[PDB]
């Protein structure tokens, strides 16, 4: 009931989603660890 | 705002039906992304669970698997995998350990589902007794037919349960799937389901 993702799920602080391949990357990375696309 | 999502790598020999399979999910096909640096199509597949939506971002090759291993970037940050073979081609089943080795080498103990595709075809060569005889611990197996949507949701539900750590997780509705191109014969499905159950329980 209260285990719904909207209530309990959150992403790491500063995390960014690669616009090219959707991999989730560290705030400290300038480029995607998988496909090398640069952070926006 | 944030949405639960996982990178899923779909691997297995060329011609086993990987691309046909991922494409059954209609919205994943219309929203797919082409990754030029790696020659990959990433299909964002949403499934609606009793706890909300989850997205499997499925990595489908552009055929390079025919010419040796895939590059590391294909595997990097994978959170789960499907290994596919073709139940009409014993060679594709014999290569399963090789894909499994490559996966663990880069991704260690991520959850993996093994899928035997094309079970709609009557002249089946890799049968349940052989698949169960070679069953690997933690390597969950399903019969699938991409072309008929047969068992489409099962690999994803099993992985979701493992990733979330919730054995009671359910899909509340099926995704919108491309209409079946071939009929999965009901008598054949019932036989294969029986053969699997027998192999899994027989002493
Ligand atoms: N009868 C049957 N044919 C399939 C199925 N899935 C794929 N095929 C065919 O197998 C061939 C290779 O399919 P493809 O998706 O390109 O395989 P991939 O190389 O692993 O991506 C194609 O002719 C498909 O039409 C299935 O479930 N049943
Ligand atoms: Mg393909
Ligand atoms: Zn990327």
């Amino acid at each position: 009931g209260s285990m719904d993702f909207r209530s309990v799920f959150s992403t790491k602080e500063g995390q960014w989603d690669c616009s090219a391949c959707l991999v989730q990357n560290e705030g400290s990375s300038t480029k995607c660890a998988a496909c090398q696309n640069p952070r926006k | 705002e944030p949405q639960v999502q996982f990178k899923l790598v779909l691997v297995g020999d060329g011609g086993t039906g990987k691309t046909t399979f991922v494409k059954r999910h209609l919205t994943g096909e219309s929203e797919k992304k082409y990754v030029a640096t790696l020659g990959v199509e990433v299909h964002p597949l949403v499934f609606h669970t009793n706890r909300g939506p989850i997205k499997f971002n499925v990595w489908d090759t552009a055929g390079q698997e025919k010419f040796g291993g895939l590059r590391d970037g294909y595997y990097i940050q994978a959170q789960c995998a499907i290994i596919m073979f073709d139940v009409t081609s014993r060679v594709t089943y014999k290569n399963v350990p090789n894909w499994h080795r490559d996966l663990v080498r880069v991704c260690e103990n991520i959850p993996i589902v093994l899928c035997g595709n094309k079970v709609d075809i009557k002249d089946r060569k890799v049968k349940a007794k052989s698949i169960v005889f070679h069953r690997k611990k933690n390597l969950q197996y399903y019969d699938i037919s991409a072309k008929s949507n047969y068992n489409f949701e099962k690999p994803f539900l099993w992985l979701a349960r493992k990733l979330i750590g919730d054995p009671n997780l359910e899909f509340v509705a099926m995704p919108a799937l491309a209409p079946p191109e071939v009929v999965m014969d009901p008598a054949l499905a019932a036989q294969y389901e029986h053969d699997l159950e027998v192999a899994q329980t027989t002493a």
